RNA sequence: AAUAAACA
């Protein structure tokens, strides 16, 4: 009954985008947002991985952002953000220095039932606009209530202008904008006071209107100055034209207006569908035939507007201006095509952003050509798993033979991302699976190091045994070396490179050798009473640390280079536990060219950062091993094992602090913070970041920095659950697990002749593995992904298991030409004969592809193209019973498809059962061994809407019936049916229980006996429910019915006949309620990694790019965390002032039983002092909860 | 294919236990009903069922050779006192009235039997 | 068999 929701993939895809002063007033910063996540991107121009959008901060909300505007308030040093959340919550937030989080300035809750005027079902979204002078800002709550926020505390109390109690009876708002010029915040408001529909224009010709209301802030009145009242009936968004021209452009579907207060109306028509539909005086735009219904636009400084249409076509509208600053005529130019957008932003002049849900939302660059036509170039593209319509689990085809006999399933998912011109398949695969190119069995060694000996190949591989040291001469073929040079008679605790790869320095417990490769220059004995346990390295600096805490410094000097003893002046009040060195190729560590820094952690809980040529104290945390969320300087205790400072990103810019503190990983960012202490200190701080990783099962290191492995720099975090830390020029931190080969002891970058830039690690069982990262994925997204651009809307995907191929339904856009009638004898097809100034409707022709997993190209001579008007409603992988193979089932690909020809033609359908059969390939094309064998293709008696399999029976949905066909040799013989509800658009089933899903009415569970050929209704839902798709929550004995909704919900139904609140087995009952942030169409189960013997993780991929999960639990482990969650909900400073309890409510009783693993993840984020307090306040210790929250992370580490 | 990875063939769910012994099906009201949408009771085929007339699920009898023509559209007043069959096998339909009596048929997709 | 054909 109980579950935990955990969000495996953050939602990629941007619904809102702006360009504001988020971090300070000096630089503007592209703040973009999506569904329940904010992103702030900087702008590089000199990047190695050329312009590139570098992420600077990202923020998760407990609520979907419904609009976003920004305004620099009175005397503020930053730009606030007016967010807007569902059911009319405004939230003015700001970035804060110090703590690198947000900071809520104000919370405005407008969810009063008298502000609705009875309208329960909120259809209008709350829309936030700002006055460009920063005088006020207005939210349109619920369509009918202008909430005005006056500005100057930096604020004034709001008020709610009633819209319907104005003049002109506005009553159906379309868009509202703050206009330019003026002395008061004038707000233009498009509306429709007598509403009509495109499709009913012969009695209601043109009803759109405009009121430019002028807000008096102090007196709190509002004159309705300037109204026009016979604008065309289908006007989409309004747009405020800036100051030097003023006014407004009002996008209509088939026209485009320019309106102003002192100027007569001027608007042209963009096709000949404005003939009998508009009485407004429309001219004829020459050489243009397009439409503007979903068309995002922004303005070039003056008189140039970039319209991206539907279809992703960028037009740069020129408003031709007279000498009296009035618009005379328009001027289009068909500029380049680009992403199917949902937003638009002018950045730095000459850069545009195209925020899009469905497509990689990318950064453009326009230039002037040699009037003023602009040519576009794509500079960077934010990767964007789009609205995942369907997604299927597949097995990868390049698993190396060493990992072959592994007990866990090893699989990936293929995701139908995008839409239309940006449609795709995306290959999502959570972990990293290396390519083992050469293995070795070298027992006895436990650490490993790589150096470079003479464009930088790893010359040696240095192993340390318990009593000896190996040498591995690399080259054409690697071989153990026996000659002089290295100290092979004892162990080594460090071996690395000094200078710039000109000398090799290993650290024996007695001393240190200087090596030019195989030859040694000299030896310096270390006469400390304690043996050396570890070291760290800079380019000229060698820092030794003994067992008793004694620290010495070595330093190169020219002559030939030789190390010199240098004693550090240190005050040893308490013994040093562990060290780390660091340098600044690109430095924020200013304390006011490489500036070297020495980190040093003392056993009294402190932490010290020194500039390395001197030894002066620059930073000091008093109580370090607690895990405090912000490390601010001040210039039992859990043991600190290893500390790592490494620079990641473009040209070694941003540092991170990885520390290991007693079976707990907590790593820090690093960000500037100017601190007025005067004596010379670090003007930086450290912010802790969330994780998923636990360290629970000479000195061995677990933090191994690697540069230039498959183009990437970063840190491989070793241990019991190994992880990768990848930061590209994007600047975003990526945590990719590596659960194959078990736990990992050591690691090294490896660059060879026969091996490419790859890596090299120990198994736990002492197996040295030369390995290469697989080269087809991209490890820069939150999961490793390869994008497969189909350039046509992928509707479905179906991994055919036998012969191991994918079968994708697609659709491209063909301009329609015929209108099917049905006049009494047969179909008659009226040819569309219209003007040459006419745009055509879209006819979509469907074809079923065949994508091969080996190399991800499609397969030629395998494309089932359907009829003229036939639309695929479903593709699945269907297992039907047969007497050929040794089993019963076979595993076909069945697809249902029906003909859409408008509401006057009876839609009929056709079950298309296929089969992928390996034939001999064509010589030269080894992909072409795969080819369809269409068994069944016969027209049915109605539209085929959904397919399912039940013990080898085909279960299909035709009309208000659900059919059960069986596959004979060539014909389908019907066996069972039931007259079901309206439109069954999803059915999945298991063990003869059919779970249907209507669009409006109800899900049903059905049941098929074999001995009596009968399908029947066992239990249905009785209430109306606007389903998207359904699933199967599986417990040890309970089967839950996970059913997503239109209203971004999840809910688990169960069939409980002994319960009295339903009828006796005739009504389903929901037993968990949850509110996902996003719509969900895809659903699948997996076995998780005695408890968890028989429970399944029923994952899903949301329709905003994110992938979630619902791991079932028991009653005891749930309520030890619901006590935590209620303690986490109240006693924490949530982002933007949001309430995580009320956001994850059902949004109709809300019988919630599903936790939030993104709020419970904050308990893993608290410091261990703060951790113990909330444990005592609920009545436990942290170690019971950490045994409960890390076991919901371990069993969910698939893909 | 959902049955290689997350297979559930070895699970005896509480859902399957709920539908063998029927788990508390109420004896249906109003004894002039139809028992429509209900599959079959296994208590009648093996042995005595227990309740007669007022029972939820369907009770079958032999010697039914022709499927019911009204039942296909979803109009079964008779229910289990029907003298015609309630499967979906397309071999036990009646002869079509207009092919047997009035020469040829009229529609193109006549389901009913055409014998000569 | 109880309206399969109830047509303009
Ligand atoms: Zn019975
Ligand atoms: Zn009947
Ligand atoms: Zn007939």
């Amino acid at each position: 009954m109980y579950a935990v929701y955990k969000q495996a993939h953050p939602p990629t895809g941007l619904e809102f985008s702006m360009y504001c002063n988020f971090f300070n007033n000096s630089e503007r910063n592209l703040v973009v947002a999506g569904t329940s996540q904010l992103y702030v991107y900087r702008l590089n121009r000199d990047a190695e991985a050329r312009e590139k959008l570098e992420l600077a901060a990202s923020f998760s909300f407990f609520g979907n952002v419904m609009s976003m505007a920004s305004v620099q308030l009175a005397g503020a040093k930053r730009d606030a953000l007016l967010l807007s959340f569902k059911d009319a919550k405004l939230s003015v937030v700001e970035y804060d220095p110090g703590t690198h989080d947000l900071k809520t300035l104000s919370l405005h809750y407008f969810e009063e039932p008298e502000l609705r005027d009875g309208f329960v079902q909120n259809v209008h979204t709350p829309r936030v606009r700002v006055d460009p002078d920063g005088r006020c800002a207005a939210m349109l709550v619920y369509g009918t209530r202008l909430v005005v926020l006056p500005f100057r505390s930096s604020f004034l109390p709001s008020y709610i202008i009633d819209v319907r109690a104005l003049d002109e009876k506005l009553l159906n708002i379309i868009d509202l904008q703050f206009l330019h010029g003026y002395y008061e915040p004038t707000l233009l408001i498009l509306f429709e006071p007598n509403q009509t529909w495109p499709g009913r224009v012969a009695v209601r010709q043109d009803t759109c209107s405009i009121v430019a209301i002028s807000l008096n802030i102090t007196q709190k009145v509002h004159p309705v100055i300037w109204s026009l009242t016979s604008l065309p009936f289908d006007c989409t968004q309004a747009l405020a034209v800036p100051k030097p021209i003023g006014g407004v452009v009002v996008f209509a579907v088939n026209s485009l207006l320019y309106l102003n207060q002192s100027v007569p109306p001027y608007g042209v028509a963009l096709n000949s569908l404005t003939t009998g539909t508009t009485a407004f005086p429309l001219r004829t735009q020459e050489g243009v035939r397009i439409t503007l219904d979903c068309a995002q636009a922004t303005f070039i400084s003056y008189d140039k507007m970039v319209i991206s249409l539907k279809g992703g076509e960028i037009y740069v509208l020129t408003l031709i201006t007279d000498g009296m600053r009035s618009v005379r005529a328009f001027h289009f130019d068909k500029a380049a095509a680009s992403v199917l957008t949902t937003s638009m932003v002018t950045m730095e002049p000459g850069y545009l952003f195209l925020g899009s849900r469905l497509g990689n939302s990318l950064l453009l660059k326009y230039t002037e050509k040699l009037l003023a036509t602009y040519s576009f170039e794509v500079c960077d593209s934010i990767l964007n798993i789009g609205p995942c319509a369907n997604a299927a689990v597949g097995e990868p085809a390049f698993l190396s033979e060493e990992f072959q006999n592994s007990p866990e399933p090893d699989l990936e998912i293929v995701v139908c991302s995008g839409h239309g011109k940006n449609g795709a398949l995306s290959v999502l695969q959570k972990s990293i699976r290396p390519q083992v190119v050469t293995t070795f069995e070298l027992p006895g060694c436990y650490d490993m190091w790589t150096v470079i000996a003479p464009g930088r190949r790893h010359g040696f591989l240095i192993l340390s045994r318990e009593d000896s040291t190996m040498i591995l001469q690399t080259g054409q073929e690697i071989m153990e070396l026996d000659t002089s040079g290295f100290a092979t008679q004892g162990p080594t605790v460090f071996a690395g490179n000094i200078g710039d790869n000109r000398y090799i320095v290993q650290v024996s417990p007695l001393g240190i050798r200087l090596l030019e490769g195989v030859n040694q220059l000299h030896f310096i004995p270390v006469d400390l009473g304690a043996p050396i346990v570890q070291c760290a390295v800079a380019d000229p600096y060698v820092v030794i640390m003994s067992a008793e805490g004694h620290v010495t410094m070595f330093l190169l000097k020219s002559d030939h280079h030789r190390l010199a003893l240098h004693k550090p002046p240190l005050h040893h009040q308490s013994k040093v536990i562990t060290l780390c060195l660091y340098r600044d190729l690109s430095g924020m560590f200013t304390t006011e060219e490489p500036t070297h820094w020495c980190l040093l952690v003392r056993e009294n809980g402190t932490m010290e950062i020194y500039q390395l040529p001197d030894w002066r104290l620059v930073f000091l945390v008093k109580n370090f091993p607690v895990g405090q969320r912000v490390l601010v300087d001040s210039s039992e205790l859990p043991l600190v094992k290893e500390v790592l400072l490494v620079a990641l990103g473009s040209r070694q810019s941003r540092p991170y602090l990885l520390v290991h503190v007693d079976q707990e990983l907590l790593i820090y960012e690093a960000f500037p913070h100017d601190s007025q202490l005067g004596q010379g200190n670090l003007k930086v701080r450290f912010k802790k970041v969330p994780h998923n990783i636990n360290f629970r099962e000479g000195r061995v290191a677990r933090f191994r920095y690697f540069e230039d492995i498959y183009g990437y720099s970063g840190v491989f975090i070793c241990g019991p659950s190994p992880h990768w830390l990848l930061v590209t020029g994007r600047g975003a931190l990526r945590l990719h697990p590596m659960a194959i080969d078990g736990p990992v002891d050591s690691f090294a970058p490896f660059h060879n002749v026969n091996c490419p830039r790859g890596f090299l690690y120990f198994n736990r069982q002492g197996e040295l593995r030369i390995s290469v990262l697989p080269a087809y994925l991209s490890y820069d997204a939150p999961w490793p992904v390869r994008k497969i651009p189909l350039r046509c809307t992928a509707h479905y995907v179906a991994y055919h298991v036998e012969s191991k191929v994918y079968a994708v339904a697609t659709s491209t856009n063909t301009p329609c030409a015929r209108i099917p009638r049905m006049t009494g004898e047969e179909k008659e097809f009226e040819t569309i004969e219209r003007d040459e100034r006419y745009i055509h409707p879209q006819q979509e022709a469907f074809s079923i592809q065949l994508i091969s997993p080996v190399s991800w190209e499609a397969i030629p001579n395998a494309r089932i193209e359907l009829q003229e008007w036939e639309h695929v409603t479903c593709m699945k992988t269907v297992s039907l019973r047969s007497e050929e193979t040794v089993s019963g089932l076979k595993g076909y690909v069945a697809a249902g498809t029906c003909l859409m020809q408008g509401e006057e033609v009876t839609c009929r359908g056709r079950i298309l059962i296929m089969d992928v059969i390996e034939v001999v390939p064509e010589p030269g094309q080894p992909l072409t061994k795969n080819k369809f064998k269409v068994l069944y293709e016969k027209e049915q008696k109605g539209p085929v809407t959904a397919l399912c399999h039940c013990n080898g029976h085909l279960v299909s949905a035709i009309g208000q019936k659900i059919f059960l066909w069986s596959l004979r040799a060539s014909e389908l013989t019907g066996m069972a049916f039931i007259d079901t509800q309206l439109y069954i658009h999803q059915m999945i089933s298991v063990k003869n229980f059919i779970l249907a899903a209507d669009v409006m009415k109800s899900i049903s569970l059905l049941r098929y006996q074999e001995e009596s050929k009968t399908l029947s209704l066992v239990s249905r839902d009785a209430k109306p429910l606007e389903v998207y798709s359904v699933d199967f929550m599986v417990d040890n004995a309970q089967l839950g019915f996970l059913v997503s909704d239109r209203d971004r919900n999840l809910m688990v139904y169960m069939y409980l006949p002994e319960a009295k609140e339903s009828f006796g087995g005739m009504r389903l009952l929901r037993r968990a309620d949850f509110h996902v942030g996003a719509h969900v169409n895809t659903f699948w189960r997996t076995p998780c990694r005695v408890v968890w013997e028989n429970k399944h993780i029923t994952w899903f991929a949301t329709l905003d790019g994110g992938i979630g999960l619902l791991l079932p639990m028991q009653e005891k482990t749930y309520r030890r965390l619901l006590m935590l969650q209620n303690a986490l909900t109240t006693m924490l400073p949530h982002h933007a002032g949001l309430n995580p309890r009320a956001f994850r409510m059902l949004h109709v009783n809300a019988v919630r039983n599903v936790l939030d693993g993104e709020l419970l993840n904050r308990y893993l984020y608290l410091s261990t002092m703060e951790r113990s307090e909330l444990a005592k306040k609920i009545g436990t210790t942290p170690d019971i909860i950490l045994d409960d929250l890390l076991e919901t992370d371990r069993v969910t580490a698939h893909f | 294919m959902q049955e290689i990875i997350a297979s559930v063939d070895h699970i005896k769910f509480d859902l399957e236990i709920a539908v063998e012994q029927q788990l508390g099906a109420q004896p249906l009201p109003f004894p002039g009903m139809d028992k429509s949408g209900a599959a079959v009771c296994e208590f009648f085929l093996k042995a005595a069922c227990g309740k007669g007339g007022m029972c939820p699920f369907r009770h079958i009898s032999g010697e039914k050779t022709v499927v019911c023509k009204h039942w296909l559209r979803g109009l079964c007043k008779k229910g289990d006192q029907c003298e015609f069959l309630h499967e979906y096998d397309m071999t036990k339909m009646p002869e079509c009235y207009f092919y047997s009596k009035f020469g040829e048929c009229s529609n193109k997709e006549c389901p009913f039997l055409h014998i000569d």
